[PDB]
C-alpha cells in the first residue's frame, strides 16, 4: 500500500535494532536504498563527542589527499578518465546496491602512498628547476662572468661606467634563445655579462652590482683550456640530468595518468564511506552495548521493501544475525515526503519551495500541478506563443537521459528540473490561444465568424456590425482590428479573470476545509471555515453571480438597462441598494441579506474561534488578516487580466513592425528586406517575448498561487524529510 | 546549425502568410488599410519563403 | 601497517583491546630490529636483503650513516659495488632477485642523499654510472628506485 499526492503527506516513525559488527554493511545498505531519515539522538551531544570522530578524522585527512590528488591532475590537464566511470558507480548504486567494501583502511593507506608518490614529484619538478638553472651556466662559451637578460643590459652598463668611473672592458654576447626566469616566470632574451677589472674590491663590488642587477653570476674559468675541460664537465653533467629528468617527468605523468583511472571511483567511495560514518555518528549508539542501536524515520509504505533489503544484506553478511526494525509511537512531529513522480517532481518542488507542509497521510500541494500551467496561461494568451514554448518543453524533456548526462548549467538546471511544468504550461497556452483568437495577434477564424457588418461597407466610413449568433469557442472571429474591440475585450476579461480567480479561491478552500476535516479541529472548523465562506460567497460569490447574470438576461432584447456591476456592488457596500437596474427583484433584496450576512460574519471570527484568552489576540489578527486578505486578492486577480493585455498588445505592436519591415513594397528589394525582416521579428518574440513574458508569467502565475491559493490552505511550517541517500556526486572538488 | 531552427521557422511562417495572402483571409490583403493586391502579398511571401528555406539548407550540417 | 590500520579501527571487545595493545607493544621488535645498525650492515654484506625496517636504518637514525661512512665511505662502497656485480651478475631479472634489486637501489638513494662523499665514491667507482645506466629497470618499482637513485645523484651534482 502506497500513497501518491492526495493530502498532507504521509510518513512514518520507526526503530531499527541492528548488530553491532553488521553496522558498516547494513548503514551501505541503507544509504543505497535512501528510504530512512535516521534521527539524530546521538547528535544531542557536541561534535567532539561523536563515536566515529577519529574515523571522521581520518576520512577528513583522506579527503584532504584526494583534494591534493585532484589539483595535481588539474595542474598537470588530466583527463580524469575515472568521472565516466563515477557516472556507472552512481547508477549501480541507485539500481543495485553495489557492497560497499570494507577495504576503506587500504584505500586509506593508498592515498598516503599516493602523497608520498606526490612529494616525489614535487622534489623532481624543484630538481628540474634547478637543472633549468643549472642549464643557464651551459650557455656560457669563449675579472667576472655572469649572463642577464638583454632588457638590463644597457642599465647594468650604465651603473658600471659610473660607479666604476675608471675603465673597464665588457664582453656582452646574445644568447640565442629565452631562457626561463624563476619570478618573472617567463623566458627573456639575455645577454652574457663577462667583465674584467684590476683590484679584488673592485671585483667584489662589480660582483654586488650584478648581484643587485638581479644577476646570476658564474665561476668559469678563462683559461681556454680549463674553460673547454669545464664546458665539457659542464655539458656531460646537463645530459645526464636531461636525461634523469625527462625519465622522472615519464614516470610522473604515468603514475597520474594511472591514479585518473580510478581517482573518481576513489574519491566517490571516500564521500560514500565519510557519509556512513556521519550518520553513525549522528546514529545512537553503545561501547559497552551491541552497537547500531537508534531509531529513525521511514514511511510506511516502505517497510516491507526495508525488511527484505536487511534480510538480503544479512544473508549477505559473514554471520547469522537478525536485522529487522520496530515501529514506535512518539508524539514529536513527523517529517513530510511527497512521492515525486518524473514529471510532478518539479511542480512539487516549486509548490514546496515556500515552505513545509503539516504532516497527515498521501501527499499534498496536488491541484498546484494543474493550476499553475492553467493560470500561466489565462495570462499567456497566444496560441503561436504558448505553442512555440511547448515545442521548446517538448525538445526539452524528450533528451532527458541526455539532459541528465548533460551539465545541470547555472539556469538551465532550474529549467531541466521544470521539463515538464513547462510542458503542461505550454500545452494550457495552446488551449488558451485555441480560445483567444490570435495565434500572433491574428483571429484564423477556423469556425464561422457569427457577426456581420451591413451589406454595403461604406467606401471609407466606418460601420457597425451585426450578429446573428454566438462563437462556438474563444472570441468572435470578427473582432480583428475593430474599434471596439479594445473595450468588448476588456468588458471579457474583467469578468473572466475576475470568475477564474474566485473559482481558484474557492476551491482551495474546499482544499482548506479538506484539510481541517482531516483532524477534528471541530471549534477551529466552526470558527474559522464557516464565516469566511459566508463572507467570500456572500459577497464576492455573489458579484460573479451577478456578472454571469448580466451575460444571461439579453439587454438588448428584453430591453431592461444593464445595471453597472461595479454600480451594483458599490450600492451593495454603502447603500441598502436600490441600483439605477437590478439582476431581479429579489436580487436586490437578496444581495441586501447577503450583505447583512457578511456584516454579521464578523463577530463570528474575532470570538468564536477562542471559545475559551491571551492567545485569542492572534486569532482577532489572524481574522483580520483573513478578511483583507481575501478582498485584497480576489481584487488582484485582475492582474492575469493586466499581463494578459499586455502580452496581446506586445504582440500585436511586434507583428506591426514586422509587417512594416518586411511588406513594404512587395518588390526584389522588399522580398530581401523581408528575409531579414521575418528572422528579426522571430528573434525578437522569441527573446522578449517567449524567454521573458513566459518566465515572467510563471512567476506571476505562481506569485498569485503562494499569495491567494495556498494562504488558503497552508497550515504553517514543518518537518522536512531527508532520504539520507549517498549524493554520489564525484565532482566539484573546490 | 543553431540559425536552422530560425530558418525553418521563418519559411514555415512565410509559406503560411503566402497560402493566407493567396486565399484572400480578412487580415493582410483582406484589410483596406493594408494593400490589396494579395497576389502581389503572396507572391512576396512565398520567395521570402524560399528565401528562408535556402538559408535553412545553408545552415543544415550532417555531423 | 596492519597492526596499524587495525589498531586504528575500534574494538568491540575488551579482550580485542588488550589483544591489540599486546600486538602494538610487540611491534617494538620491528624498531629494535631497525635501529640495530650492525644487523643491517650484516644483512648487506649478505647475499640478501628483505626491504626490512632496518633497511630504513640511515633514515632512522644517523648511526646507520655514520657506520657507512667508515674506511672513507668503503662502507657504502662494498655494498654498492656488490649491488652492481649482481646487476652485470644477469640474474636480476628475477623476480625475487628482482625485489632485491629494488631493495639495493633504495640504499643506494638513501645513502646518496646520506652524504655528497658517498655520491663521489660511487662517480669515481663507477656505480653511479651504471645506476644511471640501469635506471630503465623493467620493474616498476625498481625503476621508481633507480630513478630516485638518479635523482638524488643528479641533485647533488648540480649542487
Amino acid at each position: 500500500k502506497e500513497e501518491a499526492i492526495f493530502r498532507s503527506a504521509e510518513m512514518a516513525l520507526v526503530q531499527f535494532y541492528i548488530p553491532q559488527e553488521i553496522s558498516r554493511d547494513s548503514a551501505y545498505t541503507l544509504g543505497q536504498l535512501g528510504l530512512v531519515q535516521f534521527r539524530d539522538l546521538n547528535s544531542k551531544v557536541r561534535a567532539f563527542q561523536r563515536t566515529f570522530v577519529n574515523e571522521i578524522r581520518r576520512l577528513d585527512n583522506v579527503e584532504r589527499q584526494y583534494r591534493y590528488f585532484y589539483s595535481l591532475l588539474k595542474k598537470h590537464d588530466i583527463k580524469l578518465y575515472e568521472g565516466d566511470t563515477d557516472k556507472y558507480l552512481d547508477g549501480s548504486g541507485e539500481l543495485y546496491v553495489p557492497p560497499s567494501g570494507s577495504v576503506i583502511d587500504d584505500y586509506v593507506r593508498n592515498a598516503s602512498y599516493l602523497e608520498e608518490r606526490l612529494i616525489q614529484m614535487e622534489d623532481a619538478t624543484d630538481q628540474i628547476e634547478v637543472q633549468k638553472n643549472d642549464l643557464e651556466q651551459y650557455r656560457f662559451i669563449l675579472y667576472v662572468t655572469g649572463v642577464i637578460a638583454r632588457d638590463k643590459v644597457a642599465t647594468l652598463e650604465q651603473i658600471l661606467w659610473r660607479v666604476l668611473r675608471g675603465n673597464l672592458f665588457f664582453k656582452t654576447v646574445e644568447i640565442e634563445q629565452p631562457v626561463y626566469d624563476v619570478k618573472t616566470r617567463e623566458y627573456k632574451h639575455k645577454n652574457a655579462f663577462i667583465v674584467f677589472s684590476h683590484g679584488d674590491l673592485i671585483i667584489k663590488r662589480i660582483r654586488k652590482i650584478a648581484e643587485s642587477l638581479d644577476a646570476n653570476l658564474y665561476d668559469v674559468d678563462s683559461s681556454n683550456e680549463g674553460r673547454s675541460q669545464q664546458l665539457a664537465k659542464v655539458n656531460k653533467n646537463l645530459s645526464d640530468l636531461y636525461t634523469v629528468l625527462k625519465t622522472t617527468s615519464t614516470t610522473l605523468e604515468s603514475e597520474l595518468y594511472a591514479i585518473a583511472k580510478e581517482l573518481d571511483s576513489w574519491f566517490q567511495d571516500v564521500t560514500r564511506e565519510k557519509a556512513i560514518f556521519e550518520i553513525l555518528n549522528k546514529s545512537n549508539y553503545d561501547t559497552n552495548r551491541k552497537i547500531l542501536i537508534a531509531e529513525g524515520w521511514i514511511p510506511r509504505d516502505e517497510l516491507a521493501t526495508l525488511q527484505a533489503r536487511l534480510g538480503e544484506m544479512i544473508a549477505r553478511l559473514g554471520i547469522d544475525v537478525p536485522s529487522i526494525i520496530q515501529v514506535l509511537d512518539t508524539n514529536h512531529t513527523p517529517p513530510t515526503f511527497h512521492r515525486t513522480n518524473k514529471f510532478t517532481a518539479g511542480f512539487q518542488s516549486i509548490c514546496d519551495c515556500y515552505g513545509i507542509a503539516q504532516y497527515r497521510e498521501i501527499n499534498a500541494g496536488l491541484p498546484t500541478i494543474v493550476t499553475f500551467p492553467f493560470m500561466f496561461a489565462i495570462m499567456f494568451g497566444d496560441m503561436g506563443h504558448g505553442f512555440l514554448m511547448t515545442l521548446a518543453a517538448l525538445s526539452l524533456v524528450l533528451n532527458e537521459k541526455k539532459i541528465n548526462k548533460m551539465k545541470r548549467g547555472e539556469i538551465f538546471d532550474m529549467a531541466f528540473t521544470g521539463r515538464y511544468i513547462i510542458l503542461l504550461m505550454g500545452v494550457f497556452s495552446m488551449y488558451t490561444g485555441f480560445l483567444y483568437n490570435d495565434i500572433f495577434s491574428k483571429t484564423m477564424t477556423i469556425f464561422k465568424s457569427g457577426w456581420k457588418w451591413p451589406d454595403h461597407w461604406k467606401k471609407g466610413e466606418s460601420i457597425t456590425a451585426t450578429s446573428v449568433g454566438t462563437y462556438p469557442i474563444g472570441l468572435d472571429w470578427a473582432w480583428h482590428g475593430t474599434e471596439n474591440a479594445l473595450l468588448f475585450s476588456n468588458s471579457y476579461k474583467m469578468k473572466l479573470s475576475i470568475l477564474m480567480g474566485f473559482i481558484h479561491m474557492t476551491y482551495s478552500y474546499f482544499f482548506s476545509l479538506a484539510n481541517h476535516l482531516y483532524f477534528n479541529s471541530m471549534i477551529d472548523i466552526i470558527g474559522n471555515f464557516i464565516p469566511g465562506l459566508l463572507f467570500m460567497q456572500g459577497i464576492f460569490g455573489y458579484l460573479s453571480v451577478c456578472i454571469v447574470y448580466k451575460w444571461a438576461v439579453d439587454w438588448v432584447k428584453d430591453g431592461k438597462p444593464a445595471p453597472g456591476l461595479l454600480n451594483m456592488l458599490i450600492n451593495m457596500f454603502l447603500s441598502p441598494g436600490t441600483i439605477d437596474d437590478e439582476l431581479y427583484p429579489h436580487q436586490a433584496k437578496v444581495q441586501v441579506f447577503l450583505l447583512l450576512m457578511a456584516l454579521v460574519c464578523i463577530p463570528w471570527l474575532l470570538l468564536v474561534k477562542p471559545l475559551h484568552g491571551d492567545i485569542m489576540i492572534h486569532q482577532v489578527i489572524h481574522t483580520i488578516e483573513f478578511c483583507l486578505n481575501c478582498v485584497s486578492h480576489t481584487a488582484s486577480y485582475l492582474r492575469l487580466w493586466a499581463l494578459s493585455l499586455a502580452h496581446a498588445q506586445l504582440s500585436s505592436v511586434l507583428w506591426t513592425m514586422t509587417i512594416q519591415i518586411a511588406f513594404g513594397f512587395r518588390g526584389f528589394v522588399g522580398v530581401f528586406m523581408t528575409v531579414a525582416l521575418f528572422a528579426m521579428w522571430f528573434a525578437l518574440t522569441c527573446a522578449v517575448l517567449v524567454l521573458m513574458e513566459g518566465t515572467s508569467a510563471m512567476l506571476h502565475s505562481l506569485r498569485l498561487h503562494w499569495v491567494e491559493s495556498m494562504s488558503k490552505f497552508f497550515v504553517g511550517e514543518g518537518l522536512p524529510y531527508e532520504p539520507f541517500a549517498f549524493e554520489y556526486k564525484d565532482m566539484e572538488v573546490a | 546549425w543553431c540559425c536552422t531552427v530560425l530558418s525553418a521557422f521563418g519559411v514555415v511562417i512565410l509559406s503560411v502568410i503566402a497560402h493566407l495572402f493567396n486565399t484572400n483571409h480578412e487580415s493582410f490583403v483582406g484589410s483596406i488599410n493594408d494593400p490589396e493586391d494579395g497576389p502581389a502579398v503572396a507572391h512576396t511571401v512565398y520567395l521570402a519563403a524560399l528565401v528562408y528555406l535556402v538559408f535553412f539548407v545553408f545552415c543544415g550540417f550532417q555531423v | 601497517p596492519t597492526v596499524q590500520s587495525l589498531s586504528e579501527r575500534k574494538y568491540s571487545d575488551e579482550e580485542l583491546r588488550q589483544d591489540i595493545s599486546n600486538l602494538k607493544e610487540i611491534l617494538e621488535n620491528e624498531y629494535q630490529e631497525l635501529t640495530s645498525f650492525d644487523e643491517y650492515v650484516a644483512e648487506l654484506d649478505s647475499k640478501l636483503l628483505c626491504w626490512s625496517p632496518p633497511h630504513v636504518d640511515n633514515g632512522f637514525w644517523s648511526d646507520n650513516i655514520d657506520e657507512f661512512k667508515k674506511d672513507n665511505y668503503k662502507i657504502f662502497r662494498q655494498l654498492i659495488e656488490l649491488l652492481q656485480a649482481k646487476v652485470r651478475n644477469g640474474d636480476v631479472n628475477a623476480k625475487q632477485e628482482k625485489i632485491i634489486i629494488q631493495v639495493a637501489l633504495n640504499d643506494i638513494t638513501h645513502v646518496v642523499e646520506l652524504l655528497p662523499e658517498s655520491i663521489d665514491v660511487l662517480d669515481k667507482t663507477g656505480g653511479k654510472a651504471d645506476i644511471m645506466e640501469l635506471l630503465n629497470h623493467s620493474d616498476s618499482r625498481v625503476k621508481y628506485e633507480a630513478l630516485k637513485a638518479t635523482q638524488a645523484i643528479i641533485g647533488y651534482t648540480f649542487k
